[PDB]
């Protein structure tokens, strides 16, 4: 038989900072690098997918996960915590579709997912998520890119970096980003900014990349990755 | 009949780039007329209207609870509601009360924002939406309204021609119904203007 | 020091301190003696008073027609446990129309007292009881403790300075079985007299006796009802 | 069953019969229909025997706690409202009662009519029961606000008597109560057969 | 309402009418009765119109949630069990008669689901008001392992039989052909009935209606 | 649900959680109330209004019923909860009992509410004291006060908040039958009591009067300055 | 920090033992049982002369035949007395009779150790009642007096004193009380012991007195009725 | 269980609340947010903290939230906890509109959320919301209004107030230039820029770093709008030239 | 059976109700008041079931008075009419519904005089004149004939008298006394009872 705690584990420090969220932001910082770029024509999400032992089956578990026909997710930090956030995002997208009969807007999904992330920073006997989320989507003739951090806040981005050396990524992205980029050119800079902190030569099994446009969100096949990966397309 | 207790009739019609919605104004219990000026058509967003016919309580209750969900939708999302979105919102609201429904048959009429396209639909008491390109009717004199609309309606009609069509389709159908009458109010919805007319009808 | 706060916390030795701390509550309360023969079960209890101007505490409680108890320790935990014992006896008589056997009831106490000793925030019942009862198997003397473990005994005494009573019952244990009702009560109070110091002894104001068996139902004797049992005593040894 | 109560200059008169019937057969003719709620409040039994007995006793319980907490006597308006609120929770379930709460209040003589349906109205004169229609007739003909104490007894005693003469469910003995400022008093418990000889001679 | 389904060599052909009635009066002349469940399974509907829509949408929502978690195409038996266990739980109060049909990795599977919760696996099934007329066509002309165009002709004749004979059915014939590689959703397959165009125009002239009060509100 | 015990006993036999709430009421603004012959008047001082703040919203005097009003001290967020719960009880009493609420009954309800929050699981005691003021149905003036513990007492004159002991000692040697004889003289006793602790009296004092038949009257700063000027003139007469 | 139901190495609960320490801070109360009736005396302890003396009532009636004196935390007592008043009316409603003094005291003693954190109702107690009660009334067995404490151990008393100076008052009651004294002597004796232990001198507005007798109901001594026994200083 | 408990809803030996005062420190680290009341309208001015070259900018505002047809609010503190409170304010305002068929009065909506924030500080054993809100609106009872909320659940009506970083220095600066009873919206905006320019960390002041929203009743209905980038720059240069004119 | 009538003027509201509380075949009370004081300018005319009348009208009455104390200002006649409708509509499909046909009358400081008609099913409707009961069937026709939007209060009582005399002539139920009250800018005013 079990009971369940009713008291919050995340509390305010004498300085005025929520200590558990501060350390949750440190968990994502030590995770695998992930980048997202909006290019007006479409959104591109790329992440480091290092299997390390080669005995691992690469195609079995994916880091880039689809939520609906036009929305996808990429993360940095802990795997198990992200997987729960995928299922919750997938469920919230379906609940919206049953009521309004319209595909969920990207900004509207993020607001609902961030509310769940806020809940775990205030509810009894639970720790915050150690995951920062990258949400991409296409609606109203416009591409979207959002960031959802452990606290429950959300930011709209043109281009952003996560995981290890994210500060080095963000400084590299602002030099590399342009207005009115092409979707196929956006994949080039996304796979290049990930190579800034990688060290062990990139193969089509080493990274995972997903694109989102007017046709919808889909994960790129290893054959499509191999074409882009050999320095040039 | 539960629907025939308060009476009422609601009609919607399609034109070229305009939508018209008409309803009777009688509020009465069974046989006794009570109020001449009763609202049945409710504004939903400058260019979208809903007409409710059936039980007078459920007409007012649904309109208030739909406005409750409408404003929250327009605050969470930085956009005005779509006609297809509202249709599904009414369908969801009515189906929540499946084994104890609101005795009212909603009719939505209005233009689609940003895309200027006309839209009309009618729903069941439990919330079953159906879309048409011509007309949708609800009320006690449903059969009377069908006979007029099937003969008068034309494919492409201008705001002035659509007004004359929906007015005559209501007046003659209402005059054959005992529980409906005491004036007919018509809302003609255009991209530039909303024209509201109260027609000269029989007061018996 | 760091393990003696909750019942859920185990000691490195393999003990629960809170249960052992609850056992000390029974030692704080005044002594009571319980013994049986072949036809009767007698409870003799010593009463304590906060002051000479105040009356003495109730030490023997009535549970059923055939079952009676004598409590030692916390008073509120005694009455709470007694209400459970009263209800279970009433439930069996309501359903089966027969007196509930003592062996069954004591097992139900060992089931209820076990629950709080394993759950967080809950505490053990800080009261020790001597249960006297008569059924189809004859007279019974049972001992229940703060720990759910119960004892089936020939004669037992629990409370403050109960060691002196415990030694006397051991030396005369073989005599109880063939002992009659009158003398069997005298054996109970004689053990209770040994717990008290050399100067003070038994009186009509501080002695309660509960008798149950084949002949009569459970009856509690108080002040003037206890006088026939006290008259004809052996007197205190030096 | 015939219960009547009216208020005048000197106080409130409570009058009731004692016949209880189980269909056509009469169960008892010694029923104390004037329910003694408090030493300062009185009630009447009409309709259901147990329904009037239980709920007014629950009121009698509730009024005593009010005196212990607030250090003051409960008002007739509060006693009527408490009973009206409790029975209202069981509306349309099967309860049947027609009680009248009488007593002297801070405002003066108080009279209230409480139903199982949920009625609560204050007035000068009321009559509840199967033979209440006959009780209203004779009572209204000889009623005055400036009636004497002895004259008020003769009106109510005969009003029950005339009702028992017509109504088959009414009979037994006419019980009478007077409600004064210090408290109510038991007036008379005259038999209907004994009163028959009084009005004939 | 006339809905039907058949199993041929390559896949499944599903059929439906377009008449939706309120009592004994036609409310909708063109109504979709073939419903989307998954990119490989479609389901025809009969009985209560509102109950058919909401039950379909919930199963389609659950299977999309199911297919994304598994990472592969959903099965017809999964669609069947979800509809079977839900309708049984409500003891037939949800009046939804559904003809389920789709193509899996196992093959083509056809089901007929009743509002009470009973399911039947058959090569050909008919439900609705004009099901009696539609079944008679199948019981006369159906043959195992038939061609795609031959199966399309078989269902269209079955729906038409329910259209002309049964008063509950009418208007257009809708078809849905699902195979191993191809999915054809023919919305207007056959239009056997049409309105005899009005030769006498009853167009109301501009200013024939008397107006008491007028108010114009400008918009942006 | 939160089941942790907040208020617990201590080695010395003290309830710290109740006592810390009694430290919260001491830190609050000064609130005084005196009982007269025909009118009962309460007043609050040391509000610390920055002048750029609206004075209507930050009022410590709140009317519970048509005959009952109260003034508080301490945690102002905790008070509003109690005031609103007291207002509901005033209408709940009217639904059950035809007669209106007496001054003692509503004080008994507030005291019992504060008592339950000192003994229930997961609940924190209220850090406020309330000066309940009103008239009975008989027409007898009443003055009551409560505390975080849950005890209530009737007073002739009482002060709560910061420097409450200083105001109380001033009223112990000034409250006489001669001082509370007329309506105008009772109000002067309130202002004289507040000026003992408050910094330069004038715009810091907020008081409300109520008559035997008339509802609560909140006096404007223009009326307070009229009484303050009369106090200094009587103070000038001696020296 | 420990739980509310924690046993000491000595063999008793801390919260119960600390509740007894809370009574030693409250006002003293003396009750004496006599064949002619039971009397109850208590000091009101007025802090400021501005406070109304009639407001402080430490002696309250449960029924027409039972009165009780309270000491310690006055706020906690008002909850216990209210429970005692309901129990007597619940017994009257069911059995059409008045409860014995022992039965009423036992009913209040049931609510003694009804406190805890886990496995309890949302509206359950967290701490024991720090109140010593002296139930004094007349029933079928005659005039009786009972003493109750936070532990729930209720016992009959001939003469009992509880409060701040309870230990000093108890020794004084032992030298005066006997079995054949009168009620007038019991009232006289209680005042002499009370004026010795009080900080301030004995006055009619300073103290509270009440008597229960077989002849007539529970009576509270008014300011004028006290003067007859106060004059015998 | 009690060993890991931090005791959020508990009293301090001094007679205060720790978790509330610690939450109050979190507001002082957040962006500067001020609002002042005028005769013809009422406005809010906030310092945007989300300033980056790669920021997308999708929403109408960063910290200004719309709650009612006649009411709007601003946020200072944790943006995460703010999204819960602002959503609750929208629900309460719609519950009132459903029940009474009238727009909720300004004071009534503020008190409603303050009761919730007070509840978290007294019971539940959970952390309080570290958000201080500024409310602006219009009702048929008092007209244009301005309110301030605290994590403790305490509110107050103001003519001119500020909350966030450098709030103590800003409130004294507002105390200097504000003229009670004779303030217009034109001079209100000029005062708002004056305070923000001196109290902010980075000097010069750009329109991309600040956010201003205005509330004015026009033609029988309340109009709520957020000022354009070009409209703010116009207000800055009017102040920038005024400060340069001081050296004369 | 119970009867109600309300007439609205340019700056006033006139309301009247019978003082008969009847059971089976007998008139128990002669001076029964069916008007409930909601605010200083709002009255409620409650008619319907035996227990539902007193219980519902007082519940709304105390809740309106609760709004007054919590805010300082009173509810508008429009807001009070929508509040009493909400409570009846929510209880309609519940286990315990209130079968009460009420009439709300109030004066607003900005909008002016107002009269509201409400069914037991909870259907609110704004009307210049309205009536409840079986007596409404005989009086509404007279109210349709002689009513003018600009009617004086001395003519309104005269119009009310014409309707009450119809109840003495044609209506089968005996209704001798009627309570007359006027609501204007000063508040609620009690007028002489029209008796027959």
């Amino acid at each position: 038989a079990k009971r369940g705690y009713s008291f919050s584990l995340t509390t305010f420090s004498p300085s005025g900072k929520l200590v558990q969220i501060e350390y949750a932001l440190a968990a994502v910082a030590g995770g695998a690098p992930s980048v997202g770029i909006k290019a007006a024509n479409g959104v591109v999400l790329a992440t480091e997918k290092k299997q390390k032992s080669i005995l691992y089956d690469e195609r079995s578990v994916h880091k880039v996960e689809p939520i609906t026909k036009h929305i996808g997710l990429v993360y940095s930090g802990m795997g198990p915590d992200y997987r729960v956030l995928v299922h919750r995002a997938r469920k919230l997208a379906q609940q919206y579709y049953l009521v309004y009969q319209e595909p969920i807007p990207t900004a509207q999904l993020v607001q609902r997912v961030a509310s769940v992330m806020q809940e775990y920073t205030q509810s009894g006997g639970v720790r915050p998520f150690g995951v920062s989320l990258l949400i991409c989507g296409w609606n109203e003739g416009r591409p979207y890119l959002f960031q959802s951090d452990p606290s429950g806040a959300y930011f709209a981005w043109k281009a952003t970096a996560m995981g290890k050396n994210y500060v080095n990524g963000k400084t590299f992205l602002e030099k590399r980003y342009n207005e009115d980029l092409e979707l196929e050119d956006a994949i080039h800079t996304a796979i290049l900014t990930l190579k800034e902190s990688f060290e062990g030569q990139m193969t089509e099994d080493n990274i995972e990349v997903g694109i989102c446009n007017e046709a919808g969100f889909r994960r790129l096949t290893p054959t499509e990755v191999r074409d882009y990966l050999a320095a040039i397309a | 009949s539960i629907m025939s207790y308060n009476g009422g009739a609601v009609m919607a019609m399609k034109g070229k780039n305009c939508v018209a919605i008409a309803a009777d104004r009688r509020f009465g219990i069974q046989a006794q007329m009570v109020t001449t000026d009763f609202q049945k058509i409710f504004p939903m967003g400058d260019r979208l209207y809903i007409g409710l016919a059936g039980l007078a309580t459920d007409v007012q209750t649904v309109a208030q609870r739909l406005k409750f969900r409408l404003n929250l939708y327009e605050l969470k999302e930085g956009r005005q509601i779509k006609p297809y979105t509202l249709m599904s919102m009414v369908a969801n609201l009515l189906y929540e009360k499946r084994f104890g429904p609101y005795y009212t048959e909603p009719v939505i009429a209005g233009l689609d924002p940003k895309t200027f396209k006309p839209f009309i639909c009618s729903l069941d008491l439990i919330g079953c939406p159906m879309v048409t390109d011509d007309f949708v009717v609800s009320g006690t004199c449903s059969e009377q309204m069908y006979g007029m609309c099937e003969s008068l309606w034309e494919p492409n009609m201008d705001p002035e021609h659509l007004f004359e069509t929906i007015s005559q389709a209501m007046l003659n159908a209402v005059d054959r119904d005992a529980v409906s009458g005491m004036g007919v109010i018509v809302h003609v919805i255009e991209k530039d203007k909303i024209t509201t007319r109260t027609l000269k009808a029989r007061m018996d | 020091n760091q393990y003696d706060n909750d019942v859920t916390v185990w000691s490195p030795q393999g003990r629960i301190h809170q249960i052992e701390y609850a056992m000390e509550a029974v030692k704080q309360g005044s002594a009571t003696v319980g013994l049986k023969s072949k036809t009767h079960a007698v409870l003799v209890a010593l009463k304590r008073a906060q002051s000479e101007l105040a009356a003495h505490q109730k030490k023997i409680l009535h549970v059923d027609n055939h079952i009676g108890i004598s409590i030692a320790g916390l008073t509120a935990d005694a009455r709470l446990l007694c209400n459970f014992m009263r209800q279970e006896c009433l439930d069996s008589r309501f359903v089966f129309d027969r007196p509930l056997p003592v062996s069954r009831l004591v097992s139900l106490i060992g089931s209820k007292t076990q629950i709080p000793t394993q759950r967080y925030g809950r505490r053990p019942y800080g009261v020790g009881l001597l249960i006297a009862g008569y059924d189809d198997m004859g007279p019974h003397i049972f001992q229940t403790c703060p720990s759910a473990n119960y004892f089936d005994c020939r004669a037992m005494s629990i409370g403050a300075r109960s060691q002196s009573a415990r030694t006397y019952l051991e030396r005369h244990m073989s005599e109880f079985m063939e002992c009659n009702l009158d003398e069997l009560v005298k054996h109970g109070l004689r053990a209770l007299r040994e717990t008290l110091p050399a100067e003070q002894d038994l009186t009509t104001k501080n002695v309660s006796i509960g008798i149950v068996g084949k002949d009569l139902e459970f009856t509690i004797y108080d002040d003037d009802d206890v006088s026939p049992f006290l008259d004809g005593l052996e007197e205190r040894p030096q | 069953t015939t219960t009547l109560a009216f208020k005048f200059l000197h106080g409130v008169i409570v009058a009731a019969d004692s016949r209880a019937t189980a269909g056509a057969y009469i169960a008892s003719q010694t029923v104390k229909k004037v329910i003694e709620i408090n030493p300062y409040l009185l009630g009447t039994m009409a309709g259901g025997a147990a329904d009037c007995s239980f709920w007014e006793r629950l009121l009698a319980r509730q009024c005593r706690i009010y005196e212990l907490r607030n250090k003051e006597r409960i008002s007739v308006a509060a006693a009527s409202k408490l009973l009206a609120n409790m029975v209202y929770q069981y509306k349309g379930m099967g309860l049947s009662m027609g009680t009248m709460i009488c007593g002297w209040d801070k405002r003066g003589p108080g009279l209230y009519y409480v139903d199982s349906e949920g009625n609560r109205i204050s007035g000068t004169a009321f009559s509840v029961g199967s033979g209440s229609v006959y009780a209203y007739g004779v009572m209204d003909r000889g009623y005055s606000y400036d009636l004497k104490v002895e004259e008020a007894y003769d009106l109510a005693r005969r009003a029950i008597y005339q009702a028992t003469y017509r109504d088959a469910y009414s009979g037994g003995a006419v019980n009478l109560y007077h409600v004064r400022e210090d408290g109510w008093i038991r007036v008379s418990s005259d038999n209907v057969a004994d009163l028959h000889d009084k009005y004939s001679s | 309402t006339t809905i039907a389904g058949v199993v041929y060599k390559d896949g499944i052909v599903l059929g439906a009418d377009t008449r939706a009635t309120e009592g004994m009066v036609v409310a909708d002349k063109n109504c979709s009765k073939i419903h989307f469940i998954s990119p490989n399974i479609y389901c025809c509907g009969a009985g209560t119109a509102a109950d058919t829509d909401m039950t379909t949408q919930l199963i389609s929502s659950n299977l999309e949630l199911h297919s994304l978690t598994t990472g592969r195409l959903p099965r017809v038996v999964t669609a069947n069990r979800m509809l079977k266990q839900m309708l049984f739980r409500y003891q037939g109060y949800i009046g939804a008669a559904l003809v389920l049909g789709g193509v899996d990795v196992t093959g083509p599977h056809l089901y007929s689901i009743y509002p009470h919760g009973s399911t039947d696996k058959l090569p050909y099934v008919t439900m609705g008001s004009g099901s009696l007329a539609a079944m008679a066509v199948f019981e006369d002309k159906f043959r195992p392992d038939m061609e795609e165009e031959e199966a399309k002709k078989l269902v269209s004749e079955a729906i038409a039989a329910g259209i002309f004979n049964d008063l509950g059915s009418g208007s257009n014939i809708d078809l849905c052909v699902i195979s191993k590689s191809k999915l054809d959703f023919l919305r207007p397959f056959s239009v056997p009935n049409k309105k005899g165009t009005r030769l006498g125009r009853y167009r109301c002239e501009k200013g024939t209606t008397a107006v008491l009060t007028e108010k114009v509100t400008p918009l942006e | 649900s939160y089941d942790r015990a907040i208020t617990v006993f201590s080695p010395d036999g003290h309830l710290f959680q109740v006592e810390y709430a009694q430290e919260a009421v001491k830190k609050g603004s000064t609130a005084v109330g005196v009982r007269g012959k025909d009118i009962v008047v309460l007043g609050v001082e040391k509000k610390s209004v920055a002048k750029l703040q609206d004075e209507r919203t930050v009022r410590k005097i709140c009317a519970l019923d048509d005959n009952v009003c109260m003034a508080f001290a301490g945690l102002t967020a905790d008070a509003r909860i109690v005031i609103n719960r007291a207002r509901v009880e005033c209408q709940s009493h009217r639904l059950t009992v035809e007669d209106p609420v007496t001054v003692e009954y509503i004080t008994r309800y507030i005291a019992s509410l504060k008592q339950r929050y000192t003994q229930s699981n997961g609940r924190r005691p209220f850090g406020i004291s309330a000066l309940i003021v009103g008239f009975d149905f008989d027409g007898t003036p009443r003055l009551y006060q409560t505390d975080p513990s849950g005890t209530y007492h009737a007073w002739k004159a009482n002060a709560i908040g910061r420097g409450a002991k200083s105001v109380r000692e001033f009223l112990e040697k000034n409250y006489t039958d001669d001082a509370i004889e007329t309506d105008d003289l009772t109000i002067k006793l309130v202002i004289k009591a507040l000026l003992e602790v408050v910094q330069s009296g004038g715009k810091n004092i907020e008081l409300a009067v109520m008559r035997r038949d008339q509802p609560l009257k909140i006096l404007n700063p223009e009326e307070i300055e009229k009484y303050v000027a009369e106090i200094e003139k009587e103070k000038e007469e001696n020296e | 920090d420990r739980g509310v139901n924690t046993f000491s190495p000595e063999g008793r609960l801390f919260q119960v033992e600390y509740a007894i320490e809370a009574i030693k801070l409250g006002s003293t109360a003396i009750g004496i049982q006599t064949s002619e009736g039971v009397c109850l005396a208590v000091e009101k302890r007025i802090t400021s002369p501005l406070m109304e003396p009639s407001s402080i009532e430490k002696i309250v009636e449960i029924d027409a035949h039972i009165g009780c004196a309270m000491s310690g935390l006055i706020a906690d007592a008002k909850t216990l007395i209210d429970k005692a008043r309901v129990e007597t009316q619940n017994h009257w409603f069911t059995y059409n009779e008045t409860m014995t003094v022992e039965s009423v005291t036992q009913a209040v003693s049931n609510l003694a150790l009804q406190f805890g954190e886990e496995d309890a109702d949302p509206g359950a107690m967290s701490r024991p009642f720090g109140v010593a009660l002296l139930f004094g009334g007349v029933d079928e067995k005659g005039p009786q007096l009972f003493h109750m404490d936070p532990s729930g151990t209720f016992v009959q008393c001939d003469a009992r004193a509880i409060g701040s100076a309870s230990e000093g008052a108890q020794s004084s009651l032992q030298e005066v009380y006997h079995k054949s004294m009168t009620l007038k002597e019991a009232i006289k004796s209680s005042l002499i012991i009370l004026k010795q232990v009080m900080e301030e001198k004995l006055n009619a507005t300073n103290i509270e007195l009440a008597t229960v007798q077989p002849g007539q109901n529970f009576h509270m001594f008014t300011k004028e009725e006290l003067e007859e026994v106060i004059k015998d200083i | 269980s009690r060993r890991y408990d931090s005791r959020t809803t508990i009293f301090s030996p001094e007679g205060r609340l720790y978790q509330v005062e610690y939450a109050m420190e979190a507001i002082g680290h957040a962006g500067t947010c001020l609002g002042i009341l005028a005769n013809d309208g009422v406005l809010l001015a906030a310092e945007r903290r989300n300033i980056h070259k790669l920021l997308d900018e999708v929403f109408f505002s960063e910290k200004i939230y719309k709650l009612n047809e006649d009411m709007a609010c601003s946020v200072a503190g944790i943006t995460s906890d703010a999204n819960v409170l602002t959503n609750e304010l929208r629900l309460i305002a719609q519950r009132y509109l459903l029940q009474y068929q009238e727009p909720i009065p300004c004071e009534q909506l503020v008190t409603a959320l303050c009761d919730i924030k007070q509840a978290y500080t007294q019971f539940g054993g959970k952390r309080p919301f570290g958000v201080s809100l500024l409310y602006i609106g219009w009702d048929k009872h008092y007209g244009f209004q301005l309110y301030q909320s605290d994590p403790s659940g305490n509110y107050g009506g103001w003519k001119a107030t500020c909350i966030g970083n450098n709030s103590a220095a800003a409130v004294s600066m507002l105390k200097q230039d504000y003229k009670e009873g004779e303030m217009t919206l034109k001079s209100a905006l000029a005062l708002a820029v004056k305070v923000l320019n001196k109290t902010m960390d980075v000097s010069k002041l750009s329109a991309e770093k600040v956010e201003i929203a205005t509330l004015t009743r026009e033609s029988g209905k309340t109009v709520i709008r957020v000022l354009k980038q070009k409209e703010v720059e116009q207000l800055i240069k009017k102040h920038e030239e005024e400060e340069a004119k001081a050296e004369r | 059976m119970e009867y109600l009538i309300g007439i609205q003027g340019p700056d006033y509201v006139l309301v009247a109700s019978d003082r008969v509380a009847a059971s089976n075949i007998v008139q128990m009370k002669d001076d029964h008041d069916k008007m409930f004081k909601m605010s200083e300018k709002i009255l409620l005319l409650c008619v319907g079931e035996a227990g539902d009348t007193v219980q519902f009208a007082e519940y709304i009455q105390k809740n309106v008075q609760l709004y007054k104390m919590r805010n300082g200002y009173e509810l508008s006649p429009t807001a009070a009419a929508n509040f009493t409708r909400r409570n009846l509509a929510d209880c309609l499909r519940s286990r315990t519904p209130y079968h009460v046909n009420l009439l709300l009358a109030g004066y607003d400081e900005h909008e002016g005089p107002a009269l509201y008609y409400m069914d037991y099913l909870a259907a609110l409707a704004k009307a210049p004149f309205a009536a409840h009961g079986y007596g409404a069937f005989l009086t509404l026709s007279i109210l349709d004939r002689y009513y003018t939007p600009t009617i004086s209060r001395e003519r309104a009582v005269e119009l009310l008298r014409k309707c009450l005399e119809e109840l003495q002539k044609r209506f089968i139920l005996n209704l001798p006394t009627f309570s007359v009250r006027v609501i204007d800018k000063d508040g609620i005013h009690n007028l002489e009872n029209i008796a027959f």
